[PDB]
DNA sequence: TTTATGGTACCGTACAATAT
DNA sequence: GAATATTGTACGGTACCATAAA
């Protein structure tokens, strides 16, 4: 029947799927390899375990180009990236006229002729351009200036808000307020190049529509990171060395992502100017008005530098990354689209309002303690206080340079005038005292710093500058650790004093406090680190058991956790560029939909994504890629829940199941004996099930006794190299019921089986393969064959930074997996005419925006894409078969919002009622492969 | 109970409450049977009412005041009743007093009486048509009122009156729960804003006999929790009952559709809120200070005199007093006190009266113009020129607000 | 009405009064039997009460507020009775209802009967000892209160009126001097806000016992109706209310102790509001700036709706934060001619009407119209708040 | 005229908090 | 020997500017 098994009793794909994908026939595994695999599995006692056969899936895959998976993917990538490569070649091999003698001063685009003449144009008519925009931060997010390069001629664009002057401009962005850099429907499609090109993309008029892009952006930062990138530690060392452990040969072939440094490294020559005025960052509209020529010249210089860098880098990137799939995926990863509605405005106000209410509540508790502490000044009583005896209590002197009877009508008037005149006489004596007033003389010095200045427009009565992170807050609350007052040391951070001069982190004798020893508060990172603040999430369990006591103890820590995320992210969450589409620009389908709201606001957010901002070629986004999904005790944690599809549309996506685990397992299996499940680690990974609940992550969580996320952290730390003390610290942090001895024993038991002495270990094959790939002269990805950055090659780094290089193999393999997913999904959408659009990719998570009618077709396409990607990985590693258990997605989510699960209602302090109650957002569905096959009959056609 | 006794003694002594200790029990204060409030209590209630009006009526573009009579003339009523003593005397003139005649007289008395209002909801609902015409039939809109309501008190029998602030909100049926949640959050925030310990203010969920959703706001008194504000989703039953017949006049226009609005009732007790704030103010640094919020403190500035020329000091104090009054700042005229007391006693008295700042004028003020300024929260003196004292005080109050 | 009919029609239409024309007669308004007041009437009454409080309580160093209950619970009252309906229902639960039990119940209801207050004098006199201790026994001093008093109405109906009362405790020798001073002060206060101060008059009167007193009238179109009365009641009421030892009643003036005289000043705020409305009344109600319910009206012209609404919202928030009442006229979906809006705002006693157009977006100039002058004046939007607040403050000062 | 001194803008460092 | 990346806030040091003092 359709069921099949490998020589190691692991269920493989169905007969039809395998026949259509891997073809018919092949080199059978050797008997010696099978015997070696059996012996390896029997050595660990993990052989003969029965497995319930997963139901077979029978579907007719679409026609596959070429004669192999590699040929199919290569043909698809070439078809996708041919016109953009042609445009890049046209831009690279072209002449460049000199800069015009004077920049035009008019609204809209203008073309600079060969003789310097300026002729108005509606839109540029050029396939390839290098783009750079100017934004005045003091006015808003609206673009100000933009200059474009082209083989034919230069182009300049001036914002209407810069030429014409008005009292008030529109605070809500509109498509009419952006740059018209597209040609409405000989040549088709356009390529736009630039340094950090997402910033320029975010200011384009036609990029905020829901129809489609028909335009791809190439970033010089991504190519620089791919070719000569550096890690965070490497970048820090590079900056330190430039200002003023061996093998420093990588300094001459690397630079930071700044455009000037990139130009110096790749092109060289005179250094780029900087304009120390920095008018756009710090300036007004009139400053730009007066200094127009200099700003235009600087923008043109930046464009020229970007063009030179691109034409110097493109051949190197093509040589080091010859696979067209990489370029196609990089092009497709720069068209992210996040639809938002009027609920986005309400979310910002509610999150900010909740933050202000909670912040004010915590401040009032500390102000009262600060206000009451000032009474200790009288009688020198602060000396005896164990918490406030080492502060500034000095005071600053004020410097200096009958009977009765009703009154008559006239007499009453005279008394008021005489009293008023006398008071005004004293007001005339203001010609004394220092001209700049003193700040609270006579108050204790420590209290003086906590009060804002009188002339400060943000002045608030009392000590309104107090915070939990401040070094005076623990002293005011008289915090005690196990009945001992807390003390801060410059060389040791926060600790406590034991009277009598106890077992703990110490004692440290460098602190000379008479009559008391000094110990150190325990830290989650070990005894080699210092605790910067007792008001941390680590010490919340230490307050429940009474170890840490106040003098609103638990409330202070609990409220800190609620607003910890919003404190560090409110500036960039609230400053996101949102462009609201008008009624005309909306699709006709949405208007006729019953869920369409006439009074609502529909808009979109284009993330500022750098496709390769990592040495592993991972995308970087300051806000979205580090955004919390939803939590019950975090303010503003529902950020992703506000990405809501417009009516008539839904979000369809899925997440890769055990990406790194499967990549390492298949690498080890391909290196060992060329069959799936040869390694013990691979055998365990293959048999893991998510729907049943018995997978490697779940099994590790159950054995250790922690949550699944903690299990993920533990497994990924063990794979990438982590010591037993690190494991025991992680176990103690994530489990408070285990002592140090028990945690150490559990960590030793866990680490004894894995790794080993690499031979004889559970995961020795994957480690050996990763070391062999990393230590090769030119490390390349096992699948797409993309070279590592020149700054991490063994010649320029020797036996240093080994852990980063080892991690690079797996992470770049995951990036190649993402590229394959993107290209396959794009091909499937284009082939069968599916009305969809790429929404956003978060590493291993891919989301698409599809219409209400094609949701199940998109889900089937995503499942087929995952199957094809896994099969291509298996073929590239040399295995001509794929296990059934790792063939399809565990689930595919259909929902109107971005959330980790389609069932959670996202209850937060800012959103206590829930998404459904607040905005009428119902729960989604998580369909499996069988359900999708049943719904769509296993076909992607519209008629069927 | 020692803290409660001390707080009540301070309030009675400092003219917050009134009467002897016999009628100043917790039950009398909570039931509205207290003899009355002192001038400081009246000022605190006025400040609280002003804050409620600013945060509920002033800042809302669709909330309007409503005037409701204390008595409702009754042309028959189902089921305190005002009965004329002349009719009772006339009935007692006839000594027959048969069963049927007395039963008929009791029925007539029950039918004809002017009931004292127990809530402001009825009067607000009485102004539905006119106030709807005021907003030009643009739902949602609300009516707010601050007044006194009468409540029977059991224990032969007593009368308890309470001052209540009521907001009646007319909303479309679909957004009724959303508006209820919004109003609950807003009222809870308003109550927590002026409290030194906002955690003592809590909220709860409840359902009526018919199952209508509602919420209640409590305050954590030392003896327990007493309700201070309630919200109800009453639907349109009361509005339909009050206006029988055609429902065209009751139609409200939201968007482009006409619908009978739902009734949202928010009722809060200002007297119990004042008592809760007084308890919040009163918590080896023993000190009896009522740390009221600056926006609610009855008297803000205290003026005193030192030693020197009496006439010039009095003239300067009078000028400063007039300036502060013209700038809308409450000042305690402490410079008219013929008797002289130590500064410690005056500071203790002003702390017990919730005085924000104490100002004393001496001969040094005549010389250069520096006055001694003491803060209630900090208890630290600070020399300051007399010219900018008004600006400092007004900016202090505004920034605290 | 003819003038009275037109004024009543305007007041009812512009939400000053309430109810139909049947219950809006002069007798119903004067007797306190009117159905109620509209929001504009409530705002006008609040403004008048604030002015009275500022001119009587705030500026005086020896006048303090007093809280008096609406009902006085007292047995054995010499000479309407409040009866709880719960007790009546409980009595009706027992169907026996014998002669003796019903007679006893009627007797208990009669002597336990909580009288509704007809004046604030009794409550103020009830706080004599405590408020005297507040001023540290330094005569003279007074107690002021604004509240609602209940008055029986013949024709039966119930009439309630809002009254502002000041009870002044003065030494006997200066009683007449203080009475004259208070008469002059109250007459000046009443004449201050009137466009025609001559309509406010004063008269001299004597009580049954011969006690001196004064009365303040307003000249309505149909005649003169009393609005405020002053009496020199002596110490009879104070002695009656505190029988026995008179040491606690002694007040210290100069260096002597004496039982103070009682001066009662009672004024009706509802009739004062009606008098001011008649004084104010092209159909324009020219109310004083310190008493006008709504001061500023915001409108929009033609152009970008979103930006105009945003600018109007910002100006509205700024004016609200600066303590100026504004009519949100820019939320009106329906569009009307400027003449109709101007007439409506004049009938509502609107001081200034402000409209925002595209010219405001261009440069920042808004059209400002004055109620008294009916002349437009372009002005920058930045200093409008300062102009309005200085206008109100200077009107108050003069 | 010449010479201390506080206020303020800028920057480096340490610690903590987010996502995969 | 966990690895990538992003960001904020508190604290201390440095140096310029305006002031007041001799
Ligand atoms: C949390 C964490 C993650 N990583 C990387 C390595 C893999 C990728 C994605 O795997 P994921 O986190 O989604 O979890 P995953 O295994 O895919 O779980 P699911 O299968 O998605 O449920 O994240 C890491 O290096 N260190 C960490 O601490
Ligand atoms: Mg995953």
């Amino acid at each position: 029947g359709q069921l099949r098994h490998n020589p190691l009793d692991i269920q493989m794909l169905s007969r039809g799927l395998h026949e259509q994908i891997f073809g018919q026939g092949g080199e059978m595994p050797g008997e010696a390899a099978v015997r070696r695999s059996v012996e390896h599995l029997q050595k660990h006692g993990l052989w003969g375990q029965p497995a319930v056969p997963l139901p077979d899936v029978e579907l007719r895959l679409p026609p596959l180009y070429g004669d192999n998976l590699d040929q199919h993917f290569r043909l698809l990538a070439q078809k996708q990236s041919l016109p953009y490569l042609e445009a890049a070649n046209l831009l690279l091999q072209a002449q460049l006229p000199p800069k015009p003698p004077a920049w035009a001063w008019a609204e809209g685009w203008t073309r600079y002729g060969p003789e310097g003449e300026a002729v108005p144009v509606a839109i540029p008519e050029e396939r390839a351009l290098v783009f750079a925009v100017a934004v005045c931060l003091a006015e808003g997010t609206c673009p100000t200036l933009a200059v474009a390069i082209s083989p034919s001629a230069w182009y300049s664009w001036c914002s209407q808000r810069l030429v014409e002057e008005r009292y008030s401009w529109t605070s809500q962005l509109s498509p009419a307020d952006l740059i018209p850099l597209e040609v409405p429907t000989d040549w088709q499609e356009q390529l736009v190049v630039g340094h950090n090109v997402s910033f320029d993309r975010a200011h384009i008029r036609e990029q905020y529509l829901i129809q489609g892009s028909r335009m791809r952006f190439l970033d010089t930062m991504s190519m620089h990171m791919a070719i000569s990138g550096l890690s965070s530690f490497q970048r820090s060392l590079w900056i330190a060395a430039k200002q003023g452990i061996s093998s420093w040969d990588w300094l001459d072939i690397s630079s930071v992502n700044s455009l000037a440094e990139v130009h110096r490294l790749y092109v060289g020559g005179p250094p780029l100017e900087k304009e120390p005025r920095e008018l756009f960052v710090k300036g007004t509209m009139k400053d730009i008005r007066e200094n127009f020529q200099d700003l235009m010249q600087y923008c043109a210089q930046d464009v020229w530098a970007t063009h030179e860098v691109f034409q110097q880098q493109l051949p190197l990137f093509l040589e080091r990354c010859p696979h067209p799939v990489t370029l196609a995926g990089m092009l497709e990863m720069g068209v992210s689209y996040l639809p938002v509605n009027q609920n986005w405005e309400r979310y910002l106000a509610e999150a900010q309002g909740t933050y202000e209410e909670l912040q004010r509540e915590m401040k009032k508790s500390l102000m009262d303690l600060a206000n009451d502490a000032c009474q200790l000044l009288s009688g020198e009583r602060y000396k005896e206080d164990p918490w406030l005896w080492d502060l500034e209590w000095d005071l600053q002197e004020f410097k200096q340079k009958e009977d009765l009877g009703p009154c008559s009508e006239e007499e009453e008037f005279q008394q008021d005038v005489m009293a008023r005149a006398c008071l005004q006489k004293l007001k005339g004596t203001t010609e004394l005292l220092p001209k700049r007033p003193q700040h609270l003389p006579g108050h204790p010095g420590w209290y003086r710093k906590l009060c804002p200045r009188l002339d400060d427009p943000a002045w608030t009565p009392g000590p309104s500058l107090l915070s939990l992170q401040m070094r005076v807050t623990p002293k005011l609350m008289a915090l005690t650790w196990d009945g001992f007052p807390l003390h801060y040391s410059e060389r040791h951070g926060w600790g406590y004093l034991v009277p009598g001069r106890h077992h703990g982190n110490g004692p440290y004798n460098d602190v000379d406090i008479p009559g008391c020893w000094f110990f150190k508060l325990p830290h989650k990172d070990g005894n080699s680190c210092n605790v910067g603040s007792p008001f941390a999430k680590d010490f919340l369990p230490k307050m429940e058991d009474g170890t840490l006591q106040a003098g609103s103890g638990p409330r202070a820590l609990e409220i800190n956790k609620m607003i910890s995320f919003w404190r560090n992210a409110h500036k960039r969450i609230s400053s996101q560029m949102v462009v609201w589409l008008p009624r005309s620009a909306l699709p006709r389908a949405v208007i006729r939909h019953p869920d369409y709201d006439e009074e609502g606001l529909y808009g979109a957010i284009l993330p500022q994504v750098v496709t390769a901002g990592t040495i592993t070629r991972r995308a970087v986004e300051p806000t979205w890629l580090t955004a919390s999904n939803a939590r019950p005790d975090r303010v503003g944690s529902e950020l992703k829940a506000m990405v809501q599809a417009p009516p008539g549309y839904t979000l369809v996506g899925a997440d890769v199941d055990s990406q790194e685990l499967w990549i390492a397992a298949v690498l080890g299996d391909a290196h060992f004996a060329g069959m799936h499940g040869c390694t013990a680690f691979g055998w365990m990974t293959l048999q893991g099930r998510k729907s049943r609940g018995t997978d490697l992550h779940s099994k590790t969580a159950t054995t250790v006794g922690i949550s699944r996320e903690h299990a993920k952290i533990f497994n990924y730390g063990r794979i990438y190299g982590a010591g037993q003390p690190f494991a025991e610290r992680l176990l103690m942090q994530f489990n408070h019921r285990l002592t140090q001895q028990e945690a150490a024993e559990k960590a030793q038991q866990m680490y004894a089986a894995t790794k080993g002495l690499w031979k004889g270990g559970t995961e020795s094959e994957m480690f050996n393969k990763l070391e062999s790939i990393a230590t090769s002269d030119i490390p390349r990805t096992p699948v797409l064959g993309c070279c590592i950055s020149r700054a991490l090659e063994p010649s320029a780094v020797q036996e240093e930074f080994m852990t980063s290089r080892v991690n690079w193999v797996v992470q770049s393999s995951a990036v190649d997996y993402l590229h394959l997913m993107l290209v396959a999904m794009k091909w499937l959408f284009e082939e069968f005419a599916i009305d969809g659009r790429f929404c956003i990719s978060i590493h291993d998570e891919v989301r698409y925006l599809v219409r209400e009618e094609d949701r199940y077709r998109a889900a089937l396409a995503l499942q087929i894409t995952n199957l094809l990607t896994r099969c291509m990985f298996a073929y590239k590693l040399g295995l001509n078969d794929l296990p059934q258990s790792v063939a399809f997605f565990s689930a595919v989510d259909i929902d109107r919002c971005l959330r980790k699960e389609v069932t959670m209602d996202c209850k937060t302090p800012s959103n206590p009622t829930g998404m459904e109650r607040r905005y009428g957002i119902p729960q989604g569905e998580a369909l499996d492969i069988y359900q999708i096959i049943e719904l769509t009959k296993g076909s992607l056609e519209k008629r069927s | 109970g020692e803290g409660s006794e001390a707080l009540l003694e301070i309030c009675q002594r400092r003219h917050f409450l009134s009467g002897s200790k016999q009628q100043l029990s917790r039950d009398s204060l909570l039931s509205g049977c207290h003899p009355g409030f002192g001038p400081l209590g009246v000022e605190l209630r006025k400040n609280l009412a002003a804050e409620w009006w600013t945060s509920v009526v002033v800042f809302r573009e669709q909330v309007f005041p409503v005037d409701a009579l204390h008595h409702k003339p009754g042309p028959l009523l189902p089921g305190f009743r005002l009965v004329s003593a002349e009719t009772l005397r006339e009935i007692l003139q006839d000594k027959e007093l048969s069963k049927e005649q007395l039963v008929a007289f009791l029925e007539n008395v029950l039918k004809t009486s002017g009931k004292l209002r127990e809530n402001l909801l009825h009067g607000a609902l009485e102004h539905y048509v006119n106030c709807l015409d005021l907003v030009n039939k643009r739902l949602p809109y609300g009516l707010a009122q601050i007044g006194v309501c009468f409540h029977p008190v059991f224990d032969v029998k007593s009368i308890g009156e309470k001052t209540e602030a009521s907001l009646v909100w007319f909303t479309p049926p679909r957004t009724s729960n959303q508006w209820l949640d919004f109003w609950l959050r807003h009222r809870l925030q308003w109550w927590r804003k002026f409290a030194m310990s906002p955690s003592n203010f809590s909220s709860s969920d409840c359902q009526d006999e018919e199952g209508r959703k509602g919420n209640k706001l409590y305050y954590n008194f030392p003896w327990g929790k007493e309700l201070i504000e309630t919200l109800w989703n009453l639907g349109d039953h009361e509005l339909l009952h009050m206006y029988p017949g055609n429902v065209s006049k009751l139609h409200g226009r939201d968007g482009r559709k006409n619908v009978v609005p739902c009734v949202l009732s928010v009722n809060g007790d200002l007297d119990r809120g004042m008592l809760a704030y007084l308890y919040d103010s009163f918590q080896n640094l023993h000190r009896k200070v009522l740390k009221l919020h600056p926006c609610l403190a009855p008297i803000k500035v205290a003026l005193d005199v030192g030693r020197g020329p009496t006439l010039e000091l009095r003239q300067v104090c009078q000028g400063l007093f007039n300036e502060l009054l013209e700038n809308g700042i409450s000042v305690w005229p402490g410079y008219l006190e013929t008797m002289q007391s130590s500064l410690e006693q005056l500071y203790s008295k002003y702390d017990e009266m919730s005085i924000l700042f104490t100002v004393l004028v001496t001969e040094t003020t005549l010389e250069n113009g520096l006055i001694h300024l003491r803060s209630r929260d900090t208890t630290m003196k600070e020399m300051m020129h007399i010219s900018k004292l008004k600006d400092f005080l007004i900016k202090y109050i505004s920034s605290a607000k």
